[PDB]
């Protein structure tokens, strides 16, 4: 499921369902991972780096990397080139994120 | 005292550009009470600067397992832990610069009476990635990748102080080439290796090339291997060993099985570098199982003179020993005929109507067996 | 029917197992769960373990 | 919204609704504008009658601060005779402490520091006025200011509040405004309040002028209106 | 409720002490696969009061620990690491106020 | 979360505040985009303005404030919070002239503003100046300066430097654009302003816009800019 | 499915060229034209969600 | 929804406005401090949000006296605040005793500034942990406090993001007996464990305290000390 | 705002597109796209009737 509240505790018995598995939130590291991943599939003009956005926190879903990918790449095919610049992702940061962001950098 | 600091590292650089051997082994026996004199901080980048820039000046094997036995001696007569690991982890190297069958192994059980408890997990696979060659280098399979998934599970802790990832990549595409079942991957992780082997490890970039480009021909792409060639860093980093992979490139790109035997043999020395040789023999051997077929099929259009070695290519004094070795060793139920032509094929798989039958029978004696108790029994 | 059966060919998703970005906590945890009883089932039974029906 | 109560919090997207509800409260009170001449500064306000009741000469929005300085305000009427009375003692003190006529820009940023500071705590409500600030000077001209409820005070050449603020600043803008004395300003500023609901939704109203520029020598008073009688002769040709 | 005409005997429940967290590993460890040579009062003194079934979950743990090395046999190094995961329930000071 | 709705300034569960976070786009409701640039021994302020109106002024429309005869600085957010931070500036710079015997160096005066900020965070039952600051100051010895000022108290100061609305885009184009070690003789520093600003809005726009602050260590005076001369760099950046 | 009437075309709306001509590149190019989106190899977007006042 | 807010009790527990300023404390920027046999080093972890900001503006390491040391864990704008404070304390102390004030004076007077400020119940307390230090006769000191207005006595601790890793490593690596050079080489050892990687001159910003004084060291020699210190 | 966040992720909804109201040169767009086929005269203050429009 996604929602651990309408379960009956009759159900999440030892025997019936012994493990207690989340899929939480990635973090900085692993949305590098991610990044590295699925940037792989597309051409990816080779100066542009991806960690700076990843800078930019925090609040990331695992989903929403691929859809930022297809915001990014089906604007590079607006510009009718198969190459992937910086800001494709600004426009994909722009777009698919999707409220809020400042961020930060007071009291840290 | 620090204004020496520096002149140790002035000397010892001479000894290490011009000077011989047993003049900086000199040295090092002779700062010996230096570092009891001056401050203990800077004590392991001496021991780091001595130590393994003369390890990396010649092979010297009176003197190099000697000295790490000396380290040895002062880092167990001192007896400070943070320093005898970083000896322990090149003494584990010089065990594998000769492939050390145990005793790397039993030093590398004393590395893991260290490291799991304390905290640089960074310095664990230091020594466990090494242990990840090692059992390549047994070829024990499962324990390396074993090793392999420790140092992934390990370096999610750590951002990169030193270069650790692309090593990390190259023997993780290691792993993945001693299964020979993925390879796009593999040679994935071989050019994450390879950008991180941008102009700053040229030892391991001379065989990156090798490797991925092995790879490729082992992806049976030679287009893109000739294309990947005509690559614009690979031109940077050119030498004979791409004239290895072009030559065996063509060869596979054109499967003039001469050609692959004769460039082959050409550069032997660096054919080395690549034990699995089977990657080559297979790709003889792995072409001449549809060489024998094509050469099989032809048998019944016009077979010519001496049915089964005379039809092949037939190459430098009997290219045979291998077709009949697959006759012998392995089967296509290929069985010789000197006088058809053919070779003939033939057989009959179902005849499980008397098997299913027969294994009946066993058991079915054994049941009278097994009947012939009560038999004896119920009578008298 | 189980509303096909079993799916019965190739209709995966299609999806490599080391496609998952950086999961060493959930790849690893799950693979106990469920991708190691596929095989080790007899070390788990010798100990006495009991790894989970689901 | 709820998270409208006290004016110290803020918003979850960070505005305060105590200055937003003071803004929009002026809004349902009189029309009210202004504008300037080459030579002077014209007031006028569009005042009703309630309906029988009132004595046309009584609670004057028109009010007049310093010799020079007079307000032409709009909105709750005591708390605009109460800020009133702030402007009387801050020129006052400046015509104390300095000797000569205050600069209607520092009167006006002490003014808007005061507004500005009754929008600060929670003890206290933001006012429910807003208002005019003209102003004449040998040296200086004409300077005609405007004040919100939050208290941003800067400058323009015309404004209006009221409910017609935007429907009659549709047509000062048509003014020539730079090229005409300001005895012509006064019909005009006649008409503009004439136009502007004659009948529609209340009965009656009544009109006021003030007045300050050159022709007064540097002072502020209302018009001798009735004198040259410059509304109904011209409004009774301005309905056609 | 607590009306004594209506509730007689309210009975404490005690934090499980050194002993009876040792008695209780002894319960939840004796039916295992052990190591040929082991202790048992270092993990009772290793914990400062855990619950009922956290003890089993260190058991269980430490033969998961056992496993993942390729062995059946549970040494203290299991638990080792096995008093260290449960160990997460409680840590966390600058907060000795009180 | 919230959970608490907030009111107050106390401590949320896990570990923020939200009333001074709400404060941080206090500066979003101003609709308007600031930039300072620091390169060489000049400093540029640039900012546009926002009239619709032929009814309205221009010369009273200006957030370039000069604080003192050799600091100015620029506001956003609302324009209240803006001009009562100008005068206690202005006010504690006078009294720092006074006390002190000197001009006072601009590094202490946001220090002074960031104190009174946090002393209005501090104590509670005050709303907390929603406006940001962006200073400049020449200094003997250490050149030129560029300091920021939040609603927050947290004062920083540094070489390309912008805040508004817009202004994520605007320090990725300074970090895209300040990276390469050219030097800046201060057309340079006027054509990056104009160009960054011009790339931010994408408008390439009339010279009677943007209200552009400078101060050079020739003149250490604060500067504002004329038409004439802002139409001047515009049409020398314009190839 | 039958009971879609006659209608005017995208001409009479007017004011939102953006959404018009986004809406166009997301859906009508991934269907009548798969390769620019296949060239790239870059899956197409599914869903799309409009909102507002 | 309770405590809310300073005034009263919980029906059980403790002050949730506290343990909620510790929490926030908790989520501020690693340090850490160790305690020689000859002086105390401190050193903190300082990274820009972008390469835009100046590293000779703010300074985390911030003497007090010519002999005293004070890093924190938490939020600048009140770090700043009570610093200013200690500054004009320590000198009504030299005015009344013609003395250097000595540092568990400081920790006193500091902690009572803080326990008054914790006192009910109109404003929060601060969300700033310190870390102080100084070598008063002799024998060096360091002194952490909290925001409940209590304090503490180390031989080494750490404050900020996976503090109870760095204690772990303290606890391992760093023991009674080193020298200054050493406690250097161990702080920038469990700060670099923590940290990101990317770590140079201007990242981290060191402070000793030598029997000589207070000495605030620079990226001169810290890029000297650092250049691949281990 | 009273969607599930279940059905708010990308992947099935991939881009949220949003309109807004229309502004000076759309809702002179939108009035004389009306205005076609309404019989009048040439009088019209389109500006007008705009700036009454907000």
């Amino acid at each position: 499921t996604n929602r651990a509240d309408t379960l009956d505790p009759a159900l999440l018995r030892p025997g019936r369902l012994d493990r207690k598995i989340e899929f939480p939130l990635p973090d900085r590291r692993q949305k590098r991972l991610i990044f590295s991943t699925i940037t792989s599939k597309m051409n990816l003009s080779e100066e542009v780096d991806l960690e700076d956005y990843v800078a930019r926190p925090d609040k990331i879903s695992g989903a929403d990397i691929n859809s930022i990918c297809q915001e990014s790449g089906m604007l590079a095919v607006r510009e009718n080139r198969y190459i992937v610049l910086a800001k494709d992702f600004e426009k994909a940061y722009k777009t698919v994120i999707k409220k809020d962001e400042q961020e930060h950098e007071f009291y840290k | 005292v620090q204004v020496k600091e520096q002149s140790i590292l002035e000397l010892g650089s001479l000894l290490a550009k011009t000077g011989q051997a047993a003049e900086l082994g000199g040295l090092l026996k002779y700062v010996r009470p230096f570092l009891n004199s001056i401050s203990k901080a800077k004590a392991a980048r001496l021991v780091r600067s001595l130590l393994d820039l003369f390890l990396d000046m010649e092979a010297a094997t009176g003197q190099e397992v000697e000295l790490c036995l000396e380290c040895i001696e002062w880092a167990k007569s001192e007896k400070r832990t943070f320093l005898r690991q970083a000896l322990e982890a090149r003494l584990v190297s010089l065990y594998f610069d000769t492939k050390r069958y145990q005793e790397a192994l039993h030093l590398g059980s004393q590395l893991l009476r260290e490291l799991k408890k304390m905290d640089d997990k960074a310095l664990l696979v230091e020594v466990q990635l090494l242990e990840s060659k090692t059992y390549h280098a047994l070829s024990n399979l499962p324990k390396a990748r074993a090793a392999l998934t420790s140092a992934r599970t390990t370096a999610n802790a750590i951002y990169c102080p030193p270069k650790l990832q692309a090593t990390l990549d190259m023997q993780s595409g290691i792993i993945h080439a001693a299964e020979e079942k993925d390879w796009k991957t593999a040679y994935s992780y071989f050019y994450e290796a390879f950008e991180g082997y941008d102009s700053i490890d040229s030892p391991k970039a001379i065989t990156s090339l090798k490797y991925m480009l092995l790879c490729k021909i082992m992806l049976n792409t030679p287009e893109d291997v000739q294309a990947l060639v005509s690559g614009k860093l690979a031109l940077r980093y050119a030498g004979r060993q791409t004239e290895a992979l072009k030559c065996v490139a063509q060869a596979s790109k054109n499967r003039s099985l001469a050609d692959f035997e004769k460039a082959l043999t050409d550069y032997r020395a660096e054919l080395r570098d690549d034990p699995i040789i089977s990657t080559h023999l297979a790709k003889l051997y792995d072409n001449l199982l549809e060489q024998n077929l094509i050469r099989v099929i032809e048998p019944f259009s016009r077979v010519q003179i001496e049915h089964i070695s005379s039809l092949i290519k037939l190459s430098k004094a009997d290219v045979e020993r291998k077709l009949s070795q697959m006759i012998l060793d392995k089967k296509f139920h290929g069985i010789l005929d000197q006088g058809e032509g053919v070779l003939i094929i033939f057989d009959e798989p179902p005849v499980d109507k008397t098997y299913e039958a027969a294994l009946e029978t066993i058991q079915n004696m054994s049941k009278v067996v097994d009947s012939l108790y009560n038999k004896a029994k119920k009578l008298t | 029917d189980s509303s096909i059966m079993m799916l019965t060919s190739d209709q995966k998703p299609d999806v490599m197992y080391a496609d998952i970005g950086g999961m060493d906590i959930q790849k690893q945890e799950v693979r106990e769960a469920v991708e190691l009883p596929l095989t080790h089932f007899e070390l788990y039974k010798q100990i006495g373990i009991d790894p989970p029906r689901g | 919204t709820g998270y409208d109560l006290s004016a110290s919090t803020f918003s979850p997207d960070g505005r305060v609704f105590q200055v937003e509800y003071a803004m929009k409260a002026v809004e349902n009170s009189s029309t009210a504008i202004g504008i300037r001449c080459k030579d002077g500064v014209v007031f006028g306000v569009e005042k009703l009658v309630l309906s029988k009741l009132y004595e046309e000469g009584s609670n004057k929005r028109l009010f007049n601060v310093d010799r020079h300085v007079g307000m032409a305000v709009a909105g709750l009427l005591a708390d605009a005779r109460s800020l009133a009375d702030i402007a009387r003692e801050e020129a006052s003190n400046f015509r104390s402490n300095f000797g000569y006529n205050i600069p209607l820009k520092h009167l006006a940023d002490r003014v808007a520091m005061y507004v500005h500071a009754y929008t600060l705590y929670s003890a206290v409500r933001p006012f429910g006025c807003s208002f005019m600030l003209g102003s004449y000077s040998v040296n200086d001209g004409a300077q005609l200011y405007m004040i919100d409820p939050s208290g941003v005070s800067y400058g323009y050449w015309g404004c209006a509040i009221g409910k017609a603020r935007q429907a009659a600043k549709t047509e000062i803008e048509k003014l020539q405004m730079k090229e005409m004395t300001c005895r012509d300003i006064v019909k005009e500023v006649a008409k503009i309040i004439y136009i502007v609901h004659d009948e529609v939704k209340d009965k009656a109203f009544e009109l006021e002028l003030s007045w300050v520029g050159e022709l007064t020598n540097g002072r502020h008073e209302i018009v001798p209106k009735d004198i040259r009688e410059e509304a109904e002769k011209y409004a009774k040709e301005s309905l056609k | 409720l607590l009306r004594p005409g209506r509730i007689d005997r309210k009975i404490e429940f005690p934090p499980p002490n050194e002993e009876a967290r040792l008695d209780i590993l002894k319960i939840h460890s004796r039916k295992m696969n052990l190591t040929r040579g082991i202790n048992l009062r270092k993990i009772a003194e290793l914990m400062p009061g855990a619950s009922g079934a956290e003890v089993k979950g260190v058991c269980t743990e430490a033969g998961m620990y056992a496993l993942r090395e390729r062995r059946v046999h549970v040494t203290q190094e299991d638990f080792e690491m096995a008093v260290a995961k449960v160990m997460q329930k409680d840590s966390e000071k600058n907060m000795s106020i009180k | 979360s919230a959970g608490f709705d907030r009111h107050i300034t106390i401590f949320s569960p896990e570990g923020r505040l939200y009333q001074v976070e709400y404060a941080f786009k206090a500066i979003n409701q101003g609709g308007l985009t600031s930039v300072a640039v620091r390169g060489k021994d000049c400093a540029v302020i640039v900012t546009q303005k926002k009239v619709p109106d032929k009814l309205l002024d221009s010369s009273t429309v200006t957030h370039l404030f000069k604080i003192t005869e050799n600091i100015g600085c620029v506001m956003t957010g609302m324009t209240a919070d803006s001009r009562s931070q100008v005068q206690r500036a202005r006010y504690e710079a006078a009294n720092w002239k006074y006390k002190y015997g000197y001009e006072i160096p601009v590094d202490m005066l946001c220090k002074r503003i960031a104190d009174i900020s946090q002393v209005y965070t501090q104590n509670a039952e005050m709303r907390p100046l929603g406006c940001c600051m962006i200073l400049i100051g020449i200094d003997e010895e250490q050149g030129p300066q560029v300091y920021k000022c939040d609603p927050a108290g947290y004062y920083c100061g540094f070489k390309a430097t912008a805040a508004g609305v817009k202004q994520t885009e605007s320090t990725s184009f300074l970090e895209k654009k300040v990276k390469k070690k050219f030097d800046w003789t201060f057309e340079q520093t006027v054509e990056t302003a104009i160009t960054c600003l011009s790339t931010v809005l994408s408008i390439d726009f009339k010279p009677s816009e943007i209200e552009v602050g400078v101060v050079t260590v020739e003149n250490p005076k604060f500067r504002i800019l004329t038409e004439a001369e802002i139409d001047a760099h515009l049409v020398a950046l314009a190839e | 499915s039958h009971e879609d009437p006659g209608n005017v075309s995208y001409s009479e709306i007017g004011g939102l060229s953006e959404q018009i001509r986004e809406l166009r590149e997301v859906i009508e190019l991934p269907l009548t034209n798969p390769e620019l989106f296949q060239r790239v190899g870059i899956i197409p977007p599914k869903g799309c969600l409009l909102y507002g006042p | 929804g309770y405590s809310f807010s300073l005034t009263t009790f919980s029906p059980s527990g403790k002050l949730v406005q506290i343990e909620y300023a510790l929490a926030a404390v908790a989520g501020g920027a690693p340090s850490v401090g160790i305690k020689a046999a000859n002086g105390v080093v401190l050193a903190t972890e300082k990274k820009q949000k972008s390469i835009l900001y100046d590293e000779r503006s703010v300074h985390k390491v911030e003497p007090i006296t010519k002999h005293i040391g004070l890093v924190y864990s938490g939020m600048g704008p009140d770090y700043r605040v009570l610093v200013h404070r200690a500054r004009k304390l320590a000198q009504q102390y030299y005015l009344v005793y013609q003395e250097p004030i000595p540092t568990a004076q400081l920790v006193q007077r500091v902690a009572s500034v803080m326990q008054e400020y914790t006192q009910s119940g109109g404003v929060r307390p601060f969300g700033v942990s310190l870390l102080i230090c100084g070598w008063n006769e002799g024998r060096p000191y360091l002194f952490q406090s909290d925001p409940s207005g209590a304090y503490f006595a180390w031989k080494a601790t750490a404050m900020g993001k996976n503090y109870v890793n760095g204690k772990t490593f303290l606890e391992k690596r760093y023991n009674e007996d080193l020298e200054l050079e050493d406690a250097i080489h161990t702080a920038i050892l469990t700060l670099k464990e923590s940290f990101e990687g990317q770590m140079t001159e201007d990242n981290i910003e060191v402070g000793i305290c030598n029997e000589a004084g207070f000495r605030r060291l620079t990226p001169t020699e810290v890029k000297d000390y650092l250049a691949a210190i281990a | 705002d009273t969607l599930d966040p279940a059905l708010l992720r990308p992947g099935r909804l991939d881009r949220k597109i949003h309109i807004d109201l229309p502004n000076e040169q759309a809702r002179l767009d939108i009035l004389k796209i009306h205005a076609g086929p309404i019989t009048k005269h040439g009088e019209i203050d389109y500006e007008a009737i705009v700036k009454l429009s907000d």
